[PDB]
């Protein structure tokens, strides 16, 4: 796969293999902490024993292959002597603790491009994110294929990378990397429907040995020029509604007709009839047949205590 | 005594006859006065020999518990409804015990009942309910969604859900289900609804909703009036809102009175109503006056500081001022208020709280560092992120954060930005501080640790001189260095050259150690028994070298006398220590002990004088000497009453 | 009496403990001498012991009743094997109301109200002691050597002449119970058991004393390597400078949690609940010196 | 009527002082609570609690005034169960 698969997904691969095999090693027990007559150490593991530990699994066939697959760690720097570095790895009862236990833990720009593919690749993996699937373009079907577009409108929605030039620079730096490339011509990230392939799975890693809120309740969806029409559906009344302590009580949530929204059965409106299902064209004598509900709130909290109200009160139809 | 006296006369019958009246006065037309004096009679008749008198069998413990429900005398309900308990176990009884519990301000005993549940019954006898009256509102959670799956929706597992999770403040999660279910439901439970939905409107801040919720709630509750007051702030309706605080204040009357009857402990839940309420008139001045905010401020902060620390509480005082104060405008308000989460362990509304201020969320942009702006945020969420079990990336975080901090500074300082450069110095302290104990947790004790960890805590000694924690930890640090070194030298040496090496060695740590622990001790002024041990630890291992004989001198001068009195005990149990330039500084240390409170020194001194040991009494009759000068009667009489009480003491 | 000055101060100064009043009831000592000296009187207190006997001389019940039992089911109890001396005292605990503690609590209260305030202390006092007597390591704690405040309801300990666990190293009558929680002790707290206010008290001790352990190991070290205090090992084993090094090691297993277990961590809550089973367990209470009175 | 009409100055007072009057605070809190305790005295305890109302409100004395008067807590529920009036 040229230069950029030979290096970049070997350091990746190692440390993918590297933390698969500290995982393991935890469940195994063969880190933990340890105290050397008085003088504590966590998170430690003993050289010589996993040397024993290798052999049972079959990562290492003998003392040379183990020494050999853990300086080939060191010179990573996955791992370190938890007291003054020896370097290369010695088969001797010494401490040892991983970089990503936070020892040293060297941080840097492909391992966070690395890092942040991977957590990536595990919500891809998860159906929160499905848009892995098989798709054709340039008259080739490949599978996990996702559209760009659809890519980078995800990592929006997502809040990965809520800056949509942000999310899609990050893209660039991945696929000069490797892990998302284009599935046909590795055409640089765009946002368009070019389909992407990752090159790197983290499932399945490789061995030792191989390195709504609104709500409406009238059920007549619109009014206009309905009631205007003189007769039929409605017949009109006057309600004044005398100011309280408490407020009157009543919402109007109409967009055009201003229709009442709800009504406090305890209140005094509801004393003077006042139902929900009222349709309002004139406050304190203004007309207001044509106008938003917010303007109408004004009018009545800017008008007298007691308002004079309109209902359009519909006879049962 | 009447009574007892004319009830042990009665051949059985008329005590029938007697108790059948007993029964129907308590039974019927029940009055408090005279209730709580036959429950009296009732208890003063279990103390006697003769026993509770037989009343319908079971000695009433059902009609007695129910009595003293109404008389609200919680002790002598728990005490009868334990009784029942005893003849057998019922969830009708565990429930009353637990309601019981809460009553008389006794949560832990309620938290108890639960467990003896979970044991005996399992988990299906254990209502939703049940964990609602603890504010286990989690766990609540999990048995109101455990119930609302399986069994068909309800009215009254609904608002049972509802109510939990406005206690949580999930808000979001509150008004979905809200919006989802209005025409669902019926106008009694939408009564019950609104008051809960209103709340999640308003946290959301989503006015319109808001609105057509609180015409729903009934006026005459207490809690509407104050809701509508609200929308009369939102509309600017001040006149209005007057009014309305008012009648809510008139509706208050009888809750206030009630609590406040029996206890002030049931009282405080209306006295946070009453707190809201005139919280709700310093916002109409806060919009008016703008002469007056600053004021308000320091007002509101002193406030919020006498009221108890509970979550639950706060929020609600807190929502109440938000409505004119955004959380950008006054931080330290909401930094405390996420560390009443934090340690609440309820650090999932503490991480929203957080994010909130911050601006971004730091966990979805892993690879950018945490924003400066605002440092002392950022400083509460790598504690807290520490907490979250996290620390790979707060350690990280806090080594990049002083090296912004350090420049910051550097850049900054001019002779304008003082109190801004002495509050960063006092902040980097504190990030100082944290990595040391952090570099402890997460390395380990070992060669390359103690070097680093000392570098910087020396570094937060610098930034903050007078703050305790820099030298105590600094101390504390060198003085582990000291013992662990030692260990070395025993684990390698014992099991010529090297204890001369280690003498430089030690002795680089030794000097920094006392003069920490003076240090330390001065500052605590009251709480430094720990450091002034420490001290004479090291005093007696290795004061007798000359450099830490040195700085002991000049710190025993510099420490007050009135902290050697803690320690007068195990100063004396070293009278007579060998080397010459210890014992002779404890003897000057003593004589100051003598010249100032004498009556602390007499008795042990009297004790030394008379043991068989010869450099003991000897050294202890030389210091007598010296303290008989100052007044020499005290020497006598204690000389005397002591000699004679040991004599008593054994003839 | 130093150390309960310094875990007072500490519970002082957290809040969830100031809120509950937890602190250890202490007095004063004044030695005269090697042989003699001075303790405080404590008023309004009297040995349990003496409770227990008073009460079940009144209502007619022997004093030896639960040994009586034991005797007459199987007199050989001494010599009886570990699984033989479960069963004894098994059947002795079953043919015996253990709530006399629990009752004469009540009649001795004046009312109710007092009643109840008298076992909210008690409970706590009992809680606070208990955790502090394990890491002290207070153990020979026989109902003689401890008395109960009939105003304020408290528990008192005095008599601290064994520490460090001693009762456990000696050979004759091995003591293997960390700390008295026996049934009549349970009985007399809440009627659902120790899982209420002991268990939430015992957790907010530990707690405070594992954030201080410096400050409690700064008191512990001194006096324990004082050489006119070391008399005390030196009798318990079968040098001296060894046998104070593994002391201190003990005590600061008990302030992690790796009492249990050396290579594990435990936290505050399961360390707690261990302690609560060893206590409780029968078969190390049957093993106990029966002056102990395992069945009260 | 005198020292009703006194009251009602110094709670006017209060308002407009803006903190300046923190000084004399001790002072007026002292003589007032002197004046709360008990019916006998003249002035009504309408007044009384209104103009505490203002100092409390302008000068910012909370929580401390607690310490200085403990009986403030049980002087204020013991209102609630005697006075009729509702203002
Ligand atoms: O909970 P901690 O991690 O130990 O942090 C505490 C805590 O600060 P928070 O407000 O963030 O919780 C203290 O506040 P209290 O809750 O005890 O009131 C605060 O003390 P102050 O209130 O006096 O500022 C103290 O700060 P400091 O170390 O300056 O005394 C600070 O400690 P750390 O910042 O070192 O964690």
């Amino acid at each position: 796969g040229g230069a950029q698969q030979r290096e970049l997904e070997r350091m990746a691969e190692v440390l993918v293999t590297g933390e698969q095999l500290r995982l393991r090693l935890h469940e195994e027990k063969v880190i933990k902490d340890r105290r050397h007559h008085l003088k504590t150490y966590p998170n430690c593991f003993v050289a010589k024993e996993l040397i024993d530990w290798l052999i049972e699994h079959k990562e290492a066939s003998d003392r040379e292959t183990a020494i050999k697959l853990m300086q080939k760690l060191a010179d990573r720097g996955i791992i370190h002597h938890v007291c003054d570095e020896h370097k290369e790895f010695k088969d001797v009862k010494l401490f040892y603790r991983f970089r990503k236990d936070d020892g040293t833990f060297p941080l840097d720009n492909e391992v966070k491009a690395f890092m942040r593919g991977q957590r990536l690749y595990e919500k891809l993996m998860s159906p929160e994110n499905t848009l892995l699937q098989p798709r054709e373009e340039e008259g080739v079907k490949y599978e996990r294929t996702f559209m760009a577009s659809e890519f980078l409108d995800w990592l929006v929605q997502e809040g990965e990378a809520t800056t949509r030039k942000e999310a899609e620079q990050l893209c660039h730096r991945l696929m000069e990397h490797g892990i998302i490339q284009h599935v046909s011509s590795k055409h640089p990230f765009v946002d368009s429907n070019l389909l992407y392939q990752f090159r790197m799975n983290f499932r399945r890693r490789r061995r030792l040995m191989e390195l709504c809120n609104p709500k409406s309740v009238l059920k007549r969806p619109v009014t206009s020029e309905e009631l205007l029409t003189p007769g039929a559906p409605y017949a009109r009344k006057t309600f004044t509604i005398v100011g309280d302590a408490v407020g009157w009580g009543f919402v109007v949530r109409g967009s055009k007709p201003c229709h009442i929204q709800a009504v406090d059965p305890s209140g005094p409106a509801a004393a003077a009839g006042m139902k929900v299902c009222q349709f309002v064209v004139s406050v304190n004598g203004l007309n207001v047949l044509h106008v938003d509900y917010r303007t109408v709130n004004n009018l009545i909290l800017t008008g007298p205590r007691t308002i004079v109200m309109e209902v359009m009160e519909e006879l049962e139809c | 005594a009447a009574f007892v006296s004319c009830w042990s006369e009665l051949n059985e019958d008329q005590q029938d006859e007697l108790i059948r009246s007993i029964e129907l006065a308590l039974t019927s037309q029940d009055i408090a006065e005279v209730t709580q004096t036959l429950l009296n009679l009732a208890e003063f008749m279990e103390h006697s020999d003769k026993g509770p008198l037989p009343l319908r069998d079971d000695n009433g413990i059902v009609l007695l518990g129910e009595r003293a429900a109404k008389c609200r005398a919680y002790a002598k309900a728990l005490h009868y409804k334990e009784l029942e308990f005893q003849k057998g176990p019922t969830p009708a009884i565990l429930e009353s015990l637990i309601s019981i519990n809460n009553k008389l301000q006794q949560p832990e005993a309620a938290a108890g009942v639960l467990e003896y549940a979970m044991k005996h019954f399992g988990e299906l006898e254990i209502q939703a309910t049940w964990y609602e009256k603890l504010h286990e509102w989690e766990d609540a959670l999990v048995a109101y969604d455990k119930k609302m799956d399986t069994n068909k929706d309800d009215p009254e597992l609904m608002l049972g859900r509802m109510r939990c999770l406005e206690a949580l403040g999930e808000w979001g999660q509150l008004h979905q289900q809200c919006c989802e279910k209005w025409t669902l439901v019926n106008d009694e439970t939408q009564a019950k609804m609104a008051r809960m939905a209103a709340a999640a409107a308003w946290g959301l801040g989503q006015w319109d909703s808001m609105e057509e919720y609180t015409c729903m709630i009934p006026r005459d509750t207490h809690d509407g009036a104050f809701y509508r007051a609200v929308l009369a702030l939102h509309q600017d309706l001040f006149s209005l809102a007057q009014q309305c605080i008012d009648k809510a204040r008139d509706l208050l009357d009888a809750e206030l009175t009630a609590m406040a009857g029996e206890s002030y402990s049931r009282a405080y839940g209306a006295m946070v109503s009453c707190h809201m309420l005139s919280e709700l008139e310093e916002v109409i001045q806060y919009k008016l006056v703008p002469e007056r905010r600053e004021i308000i401020r320091q007002i509101w902060w002193e406030r919020l500081q006498g009221c108890q620390r509970i979550v639950e509480d706060w929020q609600k005082i807190l929502m109440v001022r938000s409505l004119v104060v955004s959380p950008h405008e006054d931080m330290r308000t909401w930094l405390k208020y996420a560390s009443l989460c934090g340690k609440s362990g309820r650090l999932a509304l503490a991480h929203k709280t957080l994010v909130l201020l911050l601006g971004v969320d730091p966990s979805r942009q892993l690879d950018h560092p945490l924003p400066t702006v605002h440092p002392q945020v950022t400083y509460a969420y790598m504690k807290n992120m520490w907490k979250s079990a996290r620390k790979i990336d707060a350690f990280q975080h806090m080594q990049h954060f002083v090296q912004t901090m350090q420049q910051q500074a550097q850049h900054a300082i001019a002779t304008e930005d003082q109190q801004h450069k002495q509050e960063l110095h006092k902040l980097m302290a504190r990030c100082f501080l944290k990595l040391g104990e952090w570099q402890l947790n997460l390395q380990g004790i070992n060669e390359s640790t103690i070097p680093k960890v000392l570098q910087y805590y020396s570094a937060a000694t610098e930034h903050d001189r007078s703050w305790y924690k820099a030298w105590h930890a600094w101390a504390v640090m060198n003085f582990e260095a000291v013992l662990h070194y030692k260990h070395q030298n025993q684990a390698r040496d014992e099991k010529k050259k090297v204890t001369e090496d280690l003498s430089k060695t030690l002795l680089m740590y030794t000097v920094p150690a006392v003069q920490g622990f003076f240090r330390s001790i001065s500052l605590s002024r009251g709480n430094n028994l720990q450091d002034t041990l420490r001290v004479l630890t090291l005093w007696f291992d290795y004061g007798h070298w000359p450099d830490v004989n040195e700085a002991l001198v000049e710190g025993v001068k510099a420490i007050q006398i009135d902290t050697w009195l803690q320690v007068i005990p195990q100063l004396i149990a070293r009278i007579d220590t060998p080397r010459p330039l210890v014992g002779r500084l404890i003897h000057q240390l003593l004589t100051d002990i003598g010249r100032y409170h004498p009556q602390a020194l007499i008795y042990p001194l009297t004790v030394a004088s008379k043991s068989t040991t010869t450099a003991r009494h000897n050294a202890a009759n030389k210091i007598l000497k010296n303290m008989c000068e100052h007044s020499n009667t005290l020497v006598q009489q204690a000389m005397m009453v002591s000699e004679e009480l040991i004599r008593v003491a054994i003839l | 009496m130093q150390l309960f000055g310094l875990v007072n101060t500490l519970l002082a100064n957290d809040p969830t403990s100031l809120r509950k009043n937890l602190s250890i009831q202490r007095y004063a000592v004044i030695p005269l001498s090697t042989n003699s000296g001075l303790i405080g009187w404590v008023p309004h207190c009297d040995t349990l012991h003496a409770l227990i006997r008073d009460y079940r001389e009144k209502k007619k019940i022997l004093l030896n009743i639960e040994h009586r039992i034991m005797l007459r089911m199987a007199p050989d109890y001494d010599h009886l094997t570990l699984m033989q001396k479960v069963e004894v005292f098994e059947h002795a605990v079953n043919n015996t109301a253990g709530d006399d503690l629990a009752k004469l609590l009540w009649l001795k209260s004046p009312s109710s109200e007092v009643w109840f305030d008298r076992r909210t202390n008690y409970t706590r006092s009992l809680a606070v002691m208990s955790m502090v007597g394990y890491i002290l390591g207070l153990g020979d704690r026989h109902p003689s050597n401890l008395m109960l405040d009939r105003l304020s309801g408290k528990i008192l300990h005095i008599d601290f002449g064994d520490c460090f666990e001693v009762a456990m190293t000696r050979e004759k009558f091995p003591e293997k119970i960390p700390f008295r929680l026996t049934r009549m002790l349970t009985n007399a707290m809440e009627v659902t058991g120790l899982d209420g206010n002991y268990r939430i008290t015992c957790h907010t001790v530990m707690e405070v004393l594992r954030e201080h352990k410096d400050s409690v190991m700064a008191v512990l070290e001194a006096f324990v390597y004082d050489p006119l205090l070391n008399w005390r090992l030196m009798d318990t084993n079968t040098a001296l400078n060894k046998k104070a090094i593994q002391i201190i090691n003990r005590v600061r297993d008990k302030l992690t949690g790796r009492d249990f277990s050396h290579d594990d961590t435990l936290d505050v809550p399961t360390q707690v609940e261990l302690l609560i089973k060893q206590a409780t367990s029968h078969e190390n209470l049957c093993q106990c010196y029966i002056g102990w009175c395992p069945f009260w | 009527g005198v020292i009703n009409n006194v009251l009602a100055t110094i709670g006017e007072l209060a308002q407009v002082s803006g903190l300046e009057m923190r000084k004399w605070v001790d002072e007026l809190f002292i003589i007032i609570m002197d004046m709360l305790q008990d019916s006998s005295l003249l002035a009504k305890r309408q007044v009384a609690l209104w103009t505490l109302g203002q100092l409390v409100a302008s000068t910012g004395y909370v929580v401390e005034p607690y310490r200085k008067y403990p009986t403030l807590l049980e002087v204020l529920l013991n209102f609630l169960k005697t006075e009729q009036n509702q203002g």
